[PDB]
């Protein structure tokens, strides 16, 4: 992902997900912030795992 | 059930309802579908 807009609020408040964990930073401060080498992974796996 | 608690995100918890950070008390939960079902369309919440 590069060069662009994003708008992580959109994301986490219309929830269509059963899990939002963030780690070095906190939910409410990522449309406050610029960000370098952004990659999203993307994979199925099962419930428990 | 997981915004119901201090300081996370959401909707419930951003637009609904919030618990302040210094909070104390308790927050008790059970599911209630024999209860709250069938097409039940009486519960509203804000988008």
């Amino acid at each position: 992902i590069s060069n662009c807009v994003a708008d992580y609020s959109v994301l986490y408040n219309s929830a269509s997900f059963s899990t939002f964990k963030c780690y070095g930073v906190s939910p409410t401060k990522l449309n406050d912030l610029c960000f370098t080498n952004v990659y999203a992974d993307s994979f199925v796996i099962r419930g428990d795992e | 059930v997981r915004q119901i608690a201090p300081g996370q995100t959401g909707k419930i918890a951003d637009y609904n309802y919030k618990l302040p950070d210094d909070f104390t008390g308790c927050v008790i939960a059970w599911n209630s579908n024999n209860l709250d079902s069938k097409g039940n369309y009486n519960y509203l919440y804000r988008l």
